[PDB]
């Protein structure tokens, strides 16, 4: 037991494997690919190193019916310790994108192969999101506030793709595209800055909609969200304080340095111009010489 | 009409054109732009002794334009010019305007009335009569920040306390002296103190310098590859 899952690093091996595995069972139409994920666990950083399918069925008539083969999980463990003992079961991927309550009960099962709470790694294989190709959640059991019972629930814990070093080599090989976002030159980051504003703006739009549905359509108040929003209003920049004024002075400080640099280049660019005109000057003379030199050549043929 | 060509001309031609624009713009009371063309007219023009009329008359005209602004051309401009003999009237006017004396300005123009009439700089000088007063109170603004009305009248020999207020109002409308009068309280209080890196005005100054640098970055590029084309196309030894 430990509640340690604060950062989830994903190897790119896991996201492409989940892409294959969905298609090697051929699940569709809110049928799911449930397999295991292995890695290291019982630790502050989880590294999700590997993924495998398991036998699994998903019934659409009742979501409390699914199949799972237990004997498969025991036999796969024996094998993987021989390849690598740094690999152990750390929880399960689920194809998603929809998280359900019956998935808490699948969760309980996986809590009998790993000491830590199992990690349920939602990998969207349908590629509907333009960001989040990983969202990670861990089941924890806690008394929920506002007269509410003890609920078993899936809380979001930070995840990011970071890649192993051994993985990296192949990531470099398969990416031969120009990369619209890669953090390049002036050009690459002006495309980014625009992209970044529409990113945030849409994220902000979900918050508006959510809030409306709480008091219109009576969504359950989840006071965690609402607490975070109090701090949103409390970290708002307020104008007319000496801080904002110093920031406008700093925009001139920075543009000041940009101006000196721009002049310095104007001398390089003019240096290049000067140097071509010298070449062209010479070339006028060389072309003139050919005309004289012909006469000298013609005269020899006649003589000899 | 605005179709003057820069396409397949000489620089002398450009120098000629700019000189005419300066005269028109200066008398239509837009000295800022008249000055900016006359500096360019001199630059674009070749500098030689067969170019001496142009050089002499464009240096004369430029200085008349600075006095019209309220600026003083450099003393050093006149002394280190090797045309210092004919810039004898102009050394005198630049001095008369600086010192602010009304008496000196009248006296100087009376001699060199003819001299100024030749070069078409007499027209400028009629309005430099106005400009004497303005310079003299620019000195007063820089020395003294609070100065009673009477004290100004004693220095500058002005007739009444009411009169000098009218003159200062005209000037502070145009925003040169940048002062503000207190009529009731019987003083004039200079309001200039600058401190403008605290305003957003340096962003606008920076817009021009980047814009200026940009102008050369296009110009080199287009011209440079142009001679090279012919030379490869043509035979070589």
């Amino acid at each position: 037991m430990s509640l340690q899952h604060e950062k989830v690093t994903i190897a790119p091996l896991v996201l492409l494997s989940a892409l294959d595995h969905y298609e090697r069972t051929q699940t569709k139409e809110n049928k799911r690919c449930v397999g295991v994920i292995l890695g290291d666990a019982n630790s502050s950083t989880i590294r999700v190193t590997n993924s495998f399918a398991l036998p699994f069925e998903e019934d659409e008539k009742n979501s409390d019916v699914w199949f799972l083969d237990h004997n498969y999980i025991e036999n796969m463990n024996e094998m993987c310790k021989k390849i690598n003992a740094k690999e152990k079961l750390i929880g399960w991927y689920h194809s998603g994108p929809k998280l359900r309550a019956s998935d808490l009960k699948i969760n309980e099962l996986f809590k009998k192969y790993t000491q830590n709470n199992p990690l349920l790694l939602i990998v969207d294989v349908k590629q509907q999101g333009v960001g989040l190709p990983t969202d990670a959640y861990v089941a924890i059991e806690q008394v929920k506030d506002d007269g509410t019972s003890t609920e078993k629930t899936f809380l979001h814990l930070p995840c990011t793709i970071e890649a192993e070093e051994a993985e990296e080599i192949g990531v470099e090989h398969l990416l031969r595209d120009v990369r619209d976002q890669a953090a390049g030159g002036l050009s690459i980051r002006l495309t980014n800055q625009l992209k970044s504003l529409k990113g945030l703006q849409s994220k902000l739009k979900d918050v508006v909609e959510y809030l409306d549905k709480v008091i219109n359509k009576e969504l359950p108040i989840n006071h965690t969200i609402l607490g975070k929003l109090q701090d949103v209003f409390n970290l708002l920049p307020n104008l007319g304080t000496p801080d904002d004024d110093e920031i406008d002075v700093e925009n001139h400080d920075r543009i000041n340095i940009s101006n000196n640099l721009q002049k310095a280049l104007t001398v390089k660019t003019n240096d290049e111009l000067m140097v071509i005109y010298i070449s062209n000057l010479v070339r006028s003379i060389i072309a003139f010489d050919d005309l004289i030199e012909n006469k000298i050549q013609n005269k020899k043929i006649q003589e000899q | 009409k605005l179709e003057y060509p820069h396409t397949d001309v000489s620089s002398s031609l450009e120098a000629r054109y700019f000189f005419y624009l300066s005269k028109i713009n200066a008398i239509q009371l837009d000295y800022s732009t008249a000055n900016e063309y006359i500096i360019a007219a001199i630059r674009k023009a070749p500098h030689n002794s067969k170019s001496l009329g142009f050089l002499q008359q464009s240096n004369k005209l430029h200085c008349c334009i600075q006095l019209l602004m309220g600026d003083i051309p450099e003393l050093s401009f006149f002394h280190q010019s090797n045309m210092q003999k004919s810039l004898l009237p102009y050394y005198h006017l630049t001095k008369a305007v600086k010192l602010g004396d009304l008496k000196k300005f009248t006296s100087t123009i009376t001699k060199y009335k003819q001299l100024l009439l030749k070069d078409d700089t007499y027209q400028l000088c009629v309005r430099l009569r106005s400009n004497v007063i303005k310079t003299g109170i620019r000195i007063i603004s820089l020395t003294y920040k609070k100065i009673s009305l009477r004290d100004i009248c004693l220095k500058l020999n002005l007739d009444s306390e009411q009169t000098v207020e009218y003159m200062v109002s005209r000037a502070i409308r145009d925003g040169v002296i940048e002062a503000k009068i207190n009529h009731e309280d019987g003083f004039i209080e200079t309001t200039e103190l600058l401190n403008i890196y605290d305003s957003e005005d340096p962003q606008q100054v920076f817009d021009e310098r980047i814009k200026f640098a940009n102008q050369l970055h296009d110009e080199y590029l287009v011209s440079m590859r142009y001679p090279e084309d012919k030379k490869t196309q043509q035979n070589e030894k």
